[PDB]
Order: C-alpha cells, then structure tokens, then sequence
C-alpha cells in the first residue's frame, strides 16, 4: 500500500529555550531538521521503501522548548489483502509505526489524535476511507530487555466496485448464461461444439485474466473465482455429453442397432416424465423409421440434462452467493 | 506417507556380539539436495528416545564409536560391534525426507542366553475375596526364557478360557530373564462348584506341558 | 536446551485435553516442535509439528482433527489440544525440537502421561496372597503380595524398608474390569521363611495410601 | 516441481572491508530468529539455519550463509493452472467419438491444441526462463500438444476415409477383410451387416474406435508424467 | 566508492563493486541457439596515454565468484588493450575492452516457441488431403494462418528491432 502522509512529530527540547524580550519579541523560529535532536520513528512493516523520513523539512521551533517537525514522506507498507468478496471486498492495511532504538523508559509516544487527518485527503475515486484510528501498543522483543512502545494505524479502506463490475462481473455473467443453451441447440445445424467450446475457452480466458489481478495467496479464494471454476466445470461437462449426444444422433441401422430397452425407455417412460410427446407417426420405411428413433433418443437425452443442468446451475448460483450477501 | 517397516522385531544377541537391525522403505527417500534423511532413535524403556544416527551415516555427537549406520536407497542397516547392558533397548527408524515425517515400525533388541528352565506356583483366591463375592486365581510363572512360552487353564478337566487374564514383565537385568502372571477370577457359585483348578505351562525348555493343579475340594 | 512438558492427565471419555511443552536456551520461534504419541503397547506414532514462529502446522492423516496445535511466542510453549477423547488416546506423549533437513530430533520432553477412564480415584483393594495348604516346601519358596482395585497409577510394591531388593518382580498393571491390578512376587528360602519378617509395602501416592500387609505363614 | 515446489534460497553475509586476518565472524544463534515474523500467505517457512564458512585455501575468506528453505502453498496454483489444465486435456480424446458426419472435428480438436498452447505459454511466464529443467506441468502439456496435433492429422484422414463412395473410391479386398471383418471384432463392434458408401463409412468408424483406445490407454498412461508430480 | 587498501610499499588496491548496464549489438541470426559478443570498453576519461597507461592484470576475466545465471554461458572473455585517437582531443588515449562471449542455453525457449511452431506448420499441408464435403476446409488453413501470425508476433517482442539481420 503506498502512501503519501505527513508526519506529525512534536516533542519539548530543554535546551532549545529563550526568553522572546531579550531577541526583539521572537517567539518561534523556523531551522533546518538537521541540526536538532529527533526521535528516529521508523516504519516497521517497511516493504520497497524507506524505513524512516528522507525529507527532512524545516523544523517549527517556539520559545518554550517545544518542536513541531511535519515532513511528508510516502511510505510503501505491507498489508495481507483479502479477496473472498472482490471486487466488493474491503480491506484493512496497517501501518506500525515506533521508535528504533529508544526504549519506553527513554522516548514515549503520545497520541496526538486518535484518527488520521483526512482534511487535504486527495480523494483517489477508487478506494474509500471507511476509518483510519492509530492505536497504541507496547511490546517486548528478544531483541532487548526493555519495552518498546509503537502506535499502529489500522486503514479500513473499502473498494469502489462499479469499474470492476462493469468489466469482469457482467462479461462473466452474460458468458455463463450461455452455458446451458448447448442443450437446445438441435443436433442437426452443426454448432453445439461451436458454442460450447467457445463458452469454455471465454470462461478460461475470464479466470485468467482475474487471476492476474487477485493476490497469489493460498489462504483464500475469491468468491468469483470459485464460481468461475465451477462454471468451467460444468461447461466441461456439456461439451462431453454433447459429443456423446452427437454421436447418438447420427446412428443409423447400417451402422448401429439399438437395443429393445434402449427404445421402450426413451421412447415410452422418459419423454412421457418430460411432458414432451412424439407425434404418433407410422413411416414405411424401416430404415428411415429407425434413423429417426436414434434423432429423437439425442433430443431427449439432451432435454435430460438441460433440466439437470438448469436446475444444478440455478441452485449452485444461489447456493454459493446468497450466503455471502446475508 | 512413506511406510517405514524394521525387521526382525526382536533381534536376541548376545553380550559382545554384532548386531544387524534392517529397515526398508516403501519409496526412495533420496532427496534433491544430495541426501537422504533417515535417522535412527533408540528409546529406553521409561524414558524419551535418544538420537543415534541421522543422515544415515553421521553419529549424532556423543554417542558411542561402538554404533555405525550404512545403507541407501530403501535398504538402511545400524550395525554394533559390542553390544552391552545400556545397548539394551527399542530402536525406531525415522525418514526425515518426504512430508509428513513418518516413524519406523520399531525394532526390540534383546539379549540371548542359555535357556532356563520356567517355575510355575499356583495360588487360590482369599478369604477377604470371598467375602466380597468372587474369586481370583492365579498362578505365577517367573523366570523363564526364551519367549517361547504358553499358558492355559483346566478347570476340573474341562479348559477354561473365558475371563482370563494374561500378564508378563519384560526381560530383567540381574538374571536377563522374563515372567509372566497370568491370571482369572471367577464368581462364587463359580467358584465352589468346580472341583480342581490347574494351569499348565508349555515351553521350548520342556516340550512336555507343565501341570499345576489344586483341588478345590482338597 | 531443555523441553519442559506438563505433569500426568487423567480425564474422563469425551474430554479435551491440552498438553504444554515449554523450550528454553535456544531460539524456540524457529525451530519445529514435534509431537509424538508413544501407546503404551508399543509404537511411536507422530502426531504433527508447528512452527511456532509463524503459525504452520501439520498432523498425519490418522490425527487430523482429533489434534489442535496453538503455539504462545510470549511465553516460549506450544500446546496440543486433544478432541474428544476415548479409550485407545490414553498413552504418552513428546514434544521434540526438530529442524527439516538440518539438526535432527536432537531434545525431547519429559514424556506426559495421559488416561482416560471413567472411574474415580479409587484406593487400592490389596489382598494378600499366601501359599496354598496344598503346597509343597523347597529350599527355595516365591512369595506374593496383589494389588487390585485401585487407580490411578503407579504403586509402589515393594518390601519392608526394600527387605529383599533382589528376586523381586513387579508385574505390570492391567485393567481388569476398569481398575489396574497388578501382581507381585518375591523368592525366599523356605527355612527362613518362618523365622524372618517380610512384609509387601504397599503404597499408592496418588491416594496417599501407604499400607504395608504381610502374608502370614500358612 | 512447480507449483508444489521448495525453493532453497541463501543470504552470504560477508565483510567488504575487512578479511579473516582482520575481523572473525561468529553465528550468534544457529538458526536466524522468526520471533517477529508475519506469515507470508504464499510461501511457508521450512528451515533457517545459519553456517560460518572458512575457506581452507585462501585463509583470508569468511562469511555466514543463511539457508532460507521455503515451501510454496500450492492451492491457488493448483486452482487456477492445473485444474483448467486437466479440464482441457481431458478433451483430447473425445475427437475420436465424434462422428465424422457432424463436421466439426476439426473445430473440437483445434481448439483444444489452442488452449494447450495458450496454457503452455503462461506456464512459461510465469516461471523463470531458466534451461537446466522443465516443469513437469510444462512437460504434460508439450506432450499433450504432440498427442492432440497426432490427432489433428489422424482426425484428418479418418475424415478424408469417412466421405468416400464407391464413384470415387474402390475399395481393396484387404481394406474389406481388415476393417469390416478382424478389427471391428476385436474391439467388439459386430457390424450388424443387417450399399458401398455405408461400409466406407464404417471404414472410417473403425479407424476412429481404434485410436480412441489407443488415446485412452496413453492418456490413461500420462498418469505417469503428471501423478509423480505431487 | 568502497575502502582501498593501502601498503606500506605505495602500492594501493581498490577492488569496487559495480553494476554496468553496456549496450552490445545483439545478432539474433540462430535464435534461440544463438551466440552474443557482448562488450565493455574500459578506459581513463581525462588522463591521456602519457599521464595513465593501463595494463592487463589478466587476460581472461577472473570468474572465481560467478553466479551461474542458468539462462547463458561464459564461452569465452578476454579483455583487449586497444589505443586510438579522438577528433576531440589531440592525444592518444589507451583503453581495455572485454569481449564478453556467451551461448545461449535454448531448452527453455525451444520448448516454448520452437516446437509449437513446429506442430502448427506440420498441419499445413493437411488442408489439402481433407475432403470438401466435410465444410471445415476453410477453418484448418484460417486457424494455421492466424497461429503462425500469433507466433510471428509473439517472437518480435524478444528479438531487437534492427534490420540488419
Ligand atoms: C541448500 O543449498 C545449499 C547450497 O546450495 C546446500 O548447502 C550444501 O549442502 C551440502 C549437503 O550437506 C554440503 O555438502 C556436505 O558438506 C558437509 C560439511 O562440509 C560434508 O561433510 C559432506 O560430505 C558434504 O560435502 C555443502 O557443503 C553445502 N554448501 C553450502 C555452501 O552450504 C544445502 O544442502 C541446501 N539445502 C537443501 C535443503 O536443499
Ligand atoms: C483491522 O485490523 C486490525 C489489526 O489487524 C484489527 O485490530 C481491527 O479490528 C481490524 N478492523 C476490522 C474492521 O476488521
Ligand atoms: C567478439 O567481438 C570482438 C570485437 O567486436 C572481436 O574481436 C572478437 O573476435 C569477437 N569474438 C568472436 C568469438 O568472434
Ligand atoms: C536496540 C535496537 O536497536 O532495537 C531495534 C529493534 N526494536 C525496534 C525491536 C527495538
Ligand atoms: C579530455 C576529455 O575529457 O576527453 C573525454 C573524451 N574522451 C574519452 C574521448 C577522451
């Protein structure tokens, strides 16, 4: 998490004292950082940056001994990001900051304030402040024998989700909704593969391309990269039953013989449950006959599964996003 | 997991003379780096394993010169030149290679002597057992060695196997010599109206079973 | 170096117990603690590691779930939670320090014991044992003096003020019904037997029971 | 091993000033401390020994070496590579029980080559472009690509055989005593032989049912290149 | 700017670390078993050939502490002392070039690009042993043309944009 703070350190300077009626009424003075004592507070969880203020700006100095030193610095701190809910996730990035080398008996720190100060925030339009409180802890290390106090500033920050809906959710969706269509495409124009295939390797393309985003973290899955995965899943699945559909459809007597059971099932008690009802019609020809008994096993077998499917998709959907949302 | 299996499960040897415990593996556990992490533990009775050998080879500092590992593969031998009293023990294997670290099977090592002969005493229950409405029967066989022993109960002729107990103590130091107290308790309508109770004893020292009966009628 | 566990458990069916093992003198946040179950039939069976530094952890197959591992870096101890427990759970367990692919299983703690049963701390229930009326007189006659009806352990058998250390065997304890009972024996010479005084000192710390009957001669 | 791999990474610290003859260095603890250690989420910590070495031929060279012994947590990977990768490999065979009149082999077996190939090129970024071994993941999928481009050309002969009839082809007596008579019974298709055409079509059935046990029992086989893995 | 070492005879060793980023042509001519002569040419900036002269501690470029990178190989490098004019300047300046020779390892890339390649262009010909009626004629000899494009594309972000091979 990179930012960019001010750090408001203020201490009393014993030796830095005047009385202003000898020096003409001057009661503060502006002087280099560099030239004073100051407490060395360093970023503990420092990942790629600076682990203490490189600025160095003038420090404020008044007449009682006391010192105000605000430099700016941008500070790139570590924080475990956790993606169940993205892109509606919120997250909460710390930032411990403490004295290096001066134990609790020699420097303590005091809160100023017990939020950080968002008066010139730069709102970013991307994330959202929902609290920033620094607390304050003191531990020991096996470092030393002393305790060592720090204060930790805990930014729950909460994700705008529009952007990343539009571009990854609804694309998702309108793929996935094309998943069970397959299975009332009939057999004979030649692009169930089509559209199956195709379906498959956009929902591949579509969890990669999240992948790319999402943290390389084996704690948790996001919620849409389980869905994805089912998905991909079950997409899998149609195009297997739709190969052996096609093969079904396309047996003819000359080529295949189909068992007595095979035609008392599906021609008498499956399509009776499916309120679907063949026309009863007598063709002559046998062989013609038989060819379009195999034509109507492959419809009803793929009306079999776009009921299972409809009815596995629609309750996995809810059975999976529901909760999170309640 | 890698299956960790020793053999013999006992392996009797005599004082001053080497000794070969074997242990096989189910896969190599060879590793990438250049070595195999197997590492031998021996456990005195009463008290927490020691380490004796790890990397197969390497003796673990302060042990004695006396030990000595070897092996590759899924073949790995602990070899000792001059066994002792201290020597006596349970030696485990453990492959230190494949996640999860799985133990060895565990491998006894015993002392072998010259055989001696059991001593069977049989003992009826007590009059406080009788008050309390029972019977405990026992009778001891001590000092007898090798293992290759049996015990079993003839009740007025008949054999009586159910309620038994068996009890046997490891083997000893000042004779190196094992004993056994198996033992079964009856009730007192049981207990008065069988009229003989025996236990006999069988053993490679003698082929022919030992008899030791008791009238309960006396 | 030294592993500190914590002292004997004894729980009833179903309970959850949680075992602490404490390391000092050496860097406790990086190093593996292994813990090992040891039945007391035989058998070293590990359990599972943590690390205690970061939270890793590990269990075989056979324990996942039944174990729990939570280590406290604050204070250098890592505790073992045992669910549910039953019958067959009840053995001695090891914490060991362990490094993967480095130093071995180098220190061990102490051993805990734990039980499960049951029955309550029940003292114990000696009945002494003398020779049968029916028994015939050696140079050489073995004693006897059994413990039963007590729990839980251990009980330290002995004789008057150890009278005769020598010739003594202390046989394991075993659960009869749901109580350990044991048995002991001792050898003497005949001739002495009705001169000399011996008494079975019997004891049972965990009850503070110490309780010393002898067998009179028959 | 990728993604179920252990890295073994090492820090030598060494002085850039002064030699052994100058400063001694000495481990203060053989192991470096994890006594304020943030889990990674990624990488789990295995072991972190610490080493002083001395080189017996200069006498002048010390350092002290860290061995940071990390093994990955495999499950994102193995959620997002290779099941997608087992996903699309298991559409390999399928080609063989297509049958030849719905065209659209060439589409189903394309498109699988392509994904495989896809995936072969991100599995190639994401590990490092290093020539001393090659992924075993990386492994199954070269050989996968080779088995699906065989079935491309298998694919299109069985084609070229399926739409032959009796105005454009003769058909050899040997073709007849094979495919319609030996090789249909031993993978027990029985021809119901209940007019040309219809037995080239068959022809080209028997090709397909032949290679669709030959990618079984090699697929099934690739077991072998990918079980060993984890 | 690491310390020097200084004896008591004058003498003065300064052995700094350093990190060159030196541009080299790159010949991409047998890509991926291609070989690269990559160089650095060293040599005082201000000091001519008659105020600081350079000599060659060692010929070859010392490898002792290497780092085997396990993408290329150290055929072969040897520092070269050259002298030659400026139109600056009117004194000769002496320099040192290193001829660094490395061989690229090419499994990684073979099996990445070249067998790919290799299984596309197996198919081109198969267009023409497919019968008509089957109607996917047109979709093989596409999807070969758009994979040997995607390839083509994909090898001209690794390979220099020169012209000269
Ligand atoms: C991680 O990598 C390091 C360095 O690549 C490995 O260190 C090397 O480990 C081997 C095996 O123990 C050492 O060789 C052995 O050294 C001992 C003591 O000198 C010697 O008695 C043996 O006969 C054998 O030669 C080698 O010296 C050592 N090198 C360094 C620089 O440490 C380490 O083993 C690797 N660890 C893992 C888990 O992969
Ligand atoms: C954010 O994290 C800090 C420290 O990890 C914790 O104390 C705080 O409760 C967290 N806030 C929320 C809203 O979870
Ligand atoms: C490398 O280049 C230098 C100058 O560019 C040349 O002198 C040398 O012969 C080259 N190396 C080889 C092996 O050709
Ligand atoms: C004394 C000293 O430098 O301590 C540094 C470590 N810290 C910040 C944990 C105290
Ligand atoms: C004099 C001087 O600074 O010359 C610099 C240019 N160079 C390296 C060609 C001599």
């Amino acid at each position: 998490m990179t930012t960019n703070v001010w750090v408001k350190q203020e201490w009393h300077d014993y030796k830095l004292r005047w009385d202003p009626a000898d020096y003409e009424n001057v009661t503060s003075i502006r002087i280099p950082s560099e030239l004073i004592w100051r407490p060395d507070i360093v970023l503990y969880n420092n990942a790629d940056g600076d682990f203490a203020v490189t600025h160095l700006t003038k420090a404020h100095l008044f007449h009682d001994g006391r010192v105000q030193w605000t430099p700016p610095a941008i500070y790139k701190s570590s924080c475990s990001i956790d993606v169940t809910f993205f892109p509606f996730d919120q997250q909460n990035c710390t930032m411990k900051f403490g004295s290096w080398t001066y134990d609790k008996a020699k420097i303590d720190l005091v809160n100023m304030h017990s939020r950080v100060d968002q008066l010139d925030f730069w709102e970013s339009g991307e994330w959202v402040i929902v609290d920033a409180v620094g607390t304050y802890n003191t531990r020991k290390y096996e470092c030393c024998a002393e305790i060592y106090p720090d204060i930790t500033y805990a930014f729950v920050i909460r994700r705008l989700p529009l952007f990343y809906t539009i571009n990854l959710i609804i694309p998702c969706l309108l793929i996935s909704c094309l998943t069970v269509l397959v299975f009332y495409l009939p057999s004979e124009c030649g692009e169930k593969i089509t559209l199956c295939i195709s379906v498959l390797l956009s929902l591949t393309v579509f969890l990669l391309l999240i992948t790319e985003i999402i943290p390389s973290t084996s704690l948790v899955i996001p919620l849409i990269g389980e869905y994805l995965l089912f998905t991909m899943i079950f997409v899998t699945l149609s195009i297997v039953i739709t190969v052996f559909v096609l093969n079904v459809h396309h047996r003819s007597p000359r080529t295949h013989t189909m068992p007595t059971w095979v035609r008392r099932v599906f021609l008498d008690i499956v399509p009776r449950l499916l309120l679907m009802k063949r026309p009863s019609v007598v063709d002559t020809d046998f062989e013609r006959s038989v060819k379009e008994d195999w034509k109507y096993v492959a419809m009803v077998i793929d009306r079999i599964f776009l009921w299972m499917f409809i009815i596995v998709c629609l309750l996995g959907t809810v059975g999976l996003f529901l909760p999170p949302w309640l | 997991d890698v299956l960790m299996t020793q053999t013999p499960l006992s392996l009797p040897v005599s004082l001053g003379d080497q000794a070969s415990i074997s242990c096989r593996s189910s896969q190599s556990i060879v590793h990438s780096n250049g070595n195999t992490y197997l590492e031998w533990y021996l456990q005195k009775p009463g008290q927490s394993p020691k380490l004796l050998i790890y990397k197969v080879s390497n003796r673990f500092s302060g042990v004695p010169d006396r030990f000595s590992g070897s092996g590759s593969g899924t073949d790995f031998t602990l070899k000792i030149s001059r066994v002792e009293a201290e020597d006596l023990g349970v030696y485990y294997c453990f492959q230190g290679s494949h996640v999860p670290w799985t133990f060895g099977g565990g491998t006894k090592l015993e002392i072998k002597r010259a055989d001696a002969a059991p001593t069977v005493s049989i003992f009826p229950p007590s009059s406080e057992q009788l008050t309390s409405g029972g019977a405990s029967v026992v009778c001891f066989l001590n000092n007898f060695y090798p293992k290759d022993i049996n015990v079993k109960w003839k009740i007025d002729g008949s054999e009586r196997q159910n309620g038994v107990l068996n009890s046997w103590t490891d083997q000893d130091s000042k004779d190196s010599t094992y004993s056994m107290s198996s033992t079964l308790t009856l009730t007192k309508d049981e207990y008065e109206r069988h009229n003989s109770y025996t236990c006999e004893a069988t053993h490679k020292t003698s082929t022919s079973p030992i008899v030791k009966s008791f009238n309960r009628n006396e | 170096v030294q592993l500190q566990q914590s002292g004997a458990e004894v729980m009833k069916p179903g309970a959850s117990v949680k075992i602490s093992c404490k390391g000092t003198g050496y860097t406790f946040s990086s190093y593996w603690i292994e813990w090992v179950k040891q039945r007391p039939g035989h058998g070293l069976e590990r359990i599972g590691e943590i690390l205690p530094g970061s939270g890793s952890t590990n269990y075989n197959e056979k324990f996942r779930g039944k174990a729990t591992f939570t280590a406290d870096k604050s204070s250098k101890t890592a505790y073992m939670q045992l669910s549910s427990l039953t019958s067959e759970d009840s053995a001695v367990y090891y914490c060991a320090r362990y490094l993967p692919y480095y130093y071995a299983m180098d220190y061990w703690g102490q051993g805990t014991s734990v039980t499960v049963s049951s029955a309550k701390t029940t003292p114990p229930s000696v009945y002494p044992l003398a020779p049968g009326s029916a028994a015939q007189t050696n140079s050489m006659v073995t004693l006897g003096c059994l413990v039963k009806g007590y729990f839980p352990e251990p009980v330290t058998v002995t004789w008057n003020s150890g009278s005769l250390s020598s010739g003594v065997h202390t046989f394991p304890a075993v659960l009869q019904s749901d109580l350990y009972t044991l048995s002991s024996s001792v050898t003497v010479p005949s001739s002495t037997w009705p001169s000399e005084t011996v008494t079975c000192n019997v004891a049972h710390p965990a009850s503070s029971t110490k309780v010393d009957k002898k067998i009179v001669p028959r | 091993h990728f993604p179920f791999d252990q890295q073994n990474c090492t820090m030598k610290f060494r002085s850039w000033t002064y030699d052994r003859t100058e400063i001694d260095l000495v481990l203060k603890s053989e192991v470096a401390s994890l006594d304020d250690f943030t889990p990674s989420g990624e990488w789990d910590i295995v072991a972190l020994p610490g080493r002083r070495n001395e080189n017996p031929d200069d006498s002048t060279y010390v350092d002290i070496t860290y061995d940071f012994i990390i093994r990955r947590k495999p499950l994102f990977y193995t959620i997002n590579l290779i099941i997608p990768c087992v996903l699309i490999t298991s559409l390999a065979i399928l080609v063989f029980y297509l049958p030849s009149d719905c065209g659209e082999k060439m589409t189903l077996c394309i498109s699988v080559l392509l994904a495989l190939t896809v995936f072969l090129l991100l599995i190639s970024k994401i590990v490092p472009p290093t020539s001393l071994d090659v992924p075993l993941v990386g492994k199954y999928l070269m050989f996968t690509m080779v088995l699906v481009t065989f079935s491309i050309v298998t694919s299109v002969c069985v084609l070229n055989v399926h739409h032959r009839s009796p105005t454009t082809h003769t058909m050899a007596p040997w073709v007849k005593v094979v495919f319609l008579e030996k090789l249909p019974a031993l993978l027990f298709m029985q021809q119901p032989r209940h007019s040309v055409s219809e037995d080239w079509k068959y022809v080209a059935m028997v090709i397909d049912r032949l290679f669709l046990w030959i990618f079984v029992f090699v697929c099934v086989f690739g077991t072998i290149g990918m079980f060993l893995q984890p």
